[PDB]
């Protein structure tokens, strides 16, 4: 794994697949982990479907064995098929969802639209999928159906694909670096809302997410104004004056001797 | 009877509302921003008083 | 990023720079057909601010009207930012709350949240709130839930999760009720606007008490 | 004085296994602590799910 | 030039975002409506920060649609 | 040789299906899951080996029970090709004629049962829920392949628990 251009840490698709392989049966593993692994593998599926669709199918089989059928896994696999340019497989996955009873989801319909656009199917098919979704109720349109479909198509065109020429997904350049260029980078309005936080603070944040889940459903100007950090003690601390505490790093003394060191690791994305 | 004894619980004119306290009054954007400002100023005041003490 | 300038006390009240001025074209509105004739809504302070017409969009394009929900006009873009601490159920035809006494015995916070929501609903602003508010105990001890059905026949369920208070539930319900009212108005069905009434006076007394307490 | 492990280097099978094992150990520690803290917060009784996961792990190996 | 009512009366200094509309009828202040109804007469923080607003209908019901690793919506993208 | 291997694999699949049926009859979720995993492993072995008795076993698994073919794209392709092939049509016609003269979905059910037995009530209630800033943070960060990669999204106002 490495920090990309945005100082965000991302795992290589191969690393994610190997983590999945080694943690298939662990107690903490979940359908969310399976779908995240499929997500990580998606770029490789697009680059070479003939060698990575087998891995995606293995993940799908493991998911069926452990957790059975789920909207998350079906959506992930149909998105992988769409990236691999397998429209018949996307349709087969949708049909399997309908047969098993998993109500088709807005994500599934968007996956169908993406597959149609990537494979080059006429826009009539994408319009039909969007209309089916809106009738089912998975998708809700505030504008007219034609305008909503145009907006979705424009968003998908902006995204593009991995082999495409123009598109956000069509940009493989990344500022790879073991460490972020600015460790005090902010994600919010104050140094309290720093992008990088200690492991214990992150664990507390995860517990907050899983426990106080209701608060995420509401938002009010009272909270928005309360968040303004104009009375948040923008002062200094002894660690600010001296330096970060000298915490020893994680030394891999037992690591095996490095082989293929002369060989560079090509970008996976 | 017991019904006669309890006949005064109900409100003859209006409905039988279970509670109506200060917490039930709604507040618009202006009132909400005022309350947020007051809370932030109170936090700053507590911090300053603690520093003084 | 290019609009940044100088420091605070070094602000640029006047700038002089040699060069050929470049008038970059102004942004063009998107997702609008060509040659389409929009509909204009004359906003004025004579219309009360609370009315959804003020929050509606002035220039209305036919392609912005959702014709499959029955709407004739496009949906309002802005929404009121009020924090609803009470419940106003005039625009909703029915409310059903399913609760579990066994889960209450277990002692979950969702139980208290739903019970307080029911109490505030039956003490809501609409006349005779008990007429529209109904409570059903868990016939099969299922997870508690809330369902609000509007005059249009549509229904909404506020996702009840841990760390959710009756205040948050009422805020969500009232926001969705305002959205449903806007949708119905766009559809073209008259919707009885609210006006000061007995509940308004009952709120006035407590407001005056709060004012007196603060003054003291 | 000695060859350094280049950061942008290919990894053999053994190196892959070692690094993935270290990462999985960190994941296990984080997940265990998160699970224990949420259980202490005792949102609901998840003993059934804990037993289900333990049963699956035991049956697999 | 000469004297004018434009010189006489001063408009409200309100930002574009806050302004509900630019219509001549809405040119006046909001409190004017209350003042007329009652037939009577009557400051940004140090760090004023606002999180970007979203259309009401879209924000209250945001579809849980995602792409490779970015949330995709008819109006907004994001990272997740 | 190849026919013998196909017969052996078909017999293994049949034994796995019998184990699944026995587990369903008993009503034990552990045995149900183990037998389902064994069946899926047998089908994966079928796919690997393929890379007629197998076709009949697949017909039984897809008709008597509902087997999702998503994980087995090549298997689905082969099944559809064989169904389109004439001999299958002749066999179906003969079966229909015999039935006229004479004149289960267990896989889908077990998949639903294991899904329900695995999903916890908190996850079930949290599923299909969206907030006013996007999908639930719990759903987005549930994978949590590492806190080193998990981003921070908690405002300082709500940061304190």
């Amino acid at each position: 794994g490495f920090y990309n251009a945005g100082d965000n840490f991302e795992l290589t698709p191969q690393a994610a697949y190997r983590i999945y392989k080694q943690n298939c049966d662990e107690t903490f593993w979940t359908r969310l982990h399976n779908e995240k692994t499929i997500i990580h593998l998606l770029p490789l599926v697009e680059q070479d479907p003939g060698t990575n669709m087998v891995l995606v199918d293995d993940i799908f089989r493991h998911h069926l064995k452990r957790f059975g059928a789920d909207h998350y896994i079906y959506n992930a696999v149909m998105q992988a098929a769409a990236f691999a340019k397998d429209f018949p497989r996307c349709e087969q996955l949708l049909a399997e969802m309908r047969g098993l009873g998993l109500e088709p989801n807005a994500q599934s319909y968007v996956n169908m639209m993406l597959g149609a656009r990537l494979t080059g199917k006429p826009r009539d098919q994408a319009e039909a999928f969007f209309r089916e979704g809106i009738k089912t109720g998975a998708i809700s349109a505030v504008m007219r159906l034609d305008t909503e479909f145009q907006m979705w198509m424009n968003q998908l065109e902006r995204l593009g694909s991995f082999k495409a020429k123009v598109g956000y997904l069509s940009v493989n350049e990344e500022g790879a670096s073991p460490m972020p260029r600015d460790m005090w980078a902010l994600w919010g309005w104050h140094r309290t809302e720093a992008k990088f936080i200690s492991r214990k603070q992150m664990i507390s944040e995860q517990v907050q997410n899983r426990v106080r889940s209701g608060k995420e459903l509401v938002g009010t100007v009272y909270q928005k104004a309360r968040r303004q950090p104009w009375a948040k003690y923008n002062g200094m601390f002894p660690y600010d004056y001296n330096g970060p505490a000298r915490r020893p790093a994680a030394s891999f003394v037992d690591a095996p001797t490095p082989t293929h060191n002369a060989e560079v690791c090509g970008t996976a994305y | 009877s017991l019904e006669l004894q309890g006949m005064k619980a109900s409100v003859d004119i209006g409905p039988n509302r279970f509670d109506l306290n200060e917490k039930d009054l709604s507040l618009d954007e202006e009132e909400q921003v005022e309350k947020a400002r007051l809370d932030n100023e109170l936090m700053r005041w507590r911090r300053l008083q603690r520093a003084q003490g | 990023p290019t609009d940044y300038g100088r420091g605070g006390r070094e602000f640029e009240y006047l700038t002089v720079k040699r060069g050929k001025m470049l008038q970059k074209p102004l942004p063009r509105v998107q997702y609008v057909a060509e040659g389409s004739k929009p509909v204009w809504l004359f906003k004025s302070w004579h219309t009360p601010l609370s009315s959804p017409s003020m929050w509606e969009r002035e220039v209305q394009y036919a392609e912005h009207t959702p014709e499959h929900i029955g709407a004739k006009r496009p949906l309002a873009v802005v929404a009121p930012r009020t924090m609803h601490r009470y419940l106003f159920l005039m625009h909703m035809e029915k409310v059903t709350i399913t609760v579990s006494p066994l889960l209450f015995g277990y002692g979950h916070t969702i139980q208290k949240a739903v019970l307080d929501f029911y109490r505030r609903a039956i003490s809501a602003r609409s006349p005779f709130p008990k007429d529209k508010v109904f409570l059903f105990y868990a016939i099969d001890h299922i997870t508690p839930r809330i369902e609000v059905t509007w005059l249009d026949g549509t229904s909404y369920v506020p996702p009840v999760l841990e760390g959710a208070s009756s205040q948050d539930l009422i805020q969500m319900v009232m926001e969705e009720a305002w959205l449903a009212a806007d949708r119905m108005a766009a559809e073209g069905r008259v919707l009885n606007p609210l006006a000061i009434d007995d509940y308004k006076w009952d709120q006035l007394v407590v407001f005056k008490k709060v004012r007196d307490k603060e003054a003291s | 004085r000695t060859e350094a492990p280049q950061w942008r280097r290919k990894l053999s099978e053994k190196e892959w296994d070692y690094y993935v094992g270290q990462y999985s150990a960190q994941m296990k520690q984080e997940e265990d602590e998160i699970q224990r803290r949420v259980a202490d917060r005792t949102c609901v009784q998840e003993q059934s799910t804990r037993e289900v996961q333990e049963r699956w792990k035991r049956h697999v190996v | 030039l000469s004297v004018r009512t434009e010189d006489f009366f001063s408009k409200e200094a309100i930002s574009h975002a806050r302004r509900v509309s630019w219509a001549p009828h809405t040119t006046e202040k909001k409190q004017g409506a209350f003042a007329k109804l009652a037939r009577s007469n009557f400051s940004f923080a140090q760090e004023p920060y606002f999180e970007e607003e979203i259309e009401a209908h879209r924000k209250h019901h945001r579809p849980d649609v995602y792409i490779y690793k970015y949330n995709v919506s008819p109006t907004h993208f994001s990272l997740r | 040789q190849s026919y013998l291997n196909a017969v052996v694999v078909s017999n293994q699949v049949l034994r796995a299906a019998d184990d699944v049926l026995i587990a369903l009859s008993i009503g034990e979720m552990e045995a149900v899951r183990q037998t389902h995993g064994n069946l899926i492993d047998c089908v994966a072995a079928l796919d690997a080996s393929l890379q007629w008795p197998l076709f009949t076993t697949i017909q039984f698994l897809v008709e008597e029970g509902g087997l999702p073919l998503g994980p087995f794209p090549r298997m689905s392709r082969a099944y559809y090709r064989l169904k389109e092939s004439t001999p299958v049509v002749a066999h179906s016609q003969l079966v229909w004629r015999t039935f006229e003269l004479s004149r289960r979905g267990f896989l889908r059910d077990i998949q639903r049962q294991i899904a329900e037995y695995t999903t916890d009530p908190p996850e079930r209630i949290m599923a299909g829920v969206t907030g006013e800033k996007g999908p639930l943070r719990a759903r987005v960060s549930g994978a949590r392949l590492g806190l080193q990669r998990t981003p921070a999204r908690i405002p300082w106002t709500m940061q304190g628990l």
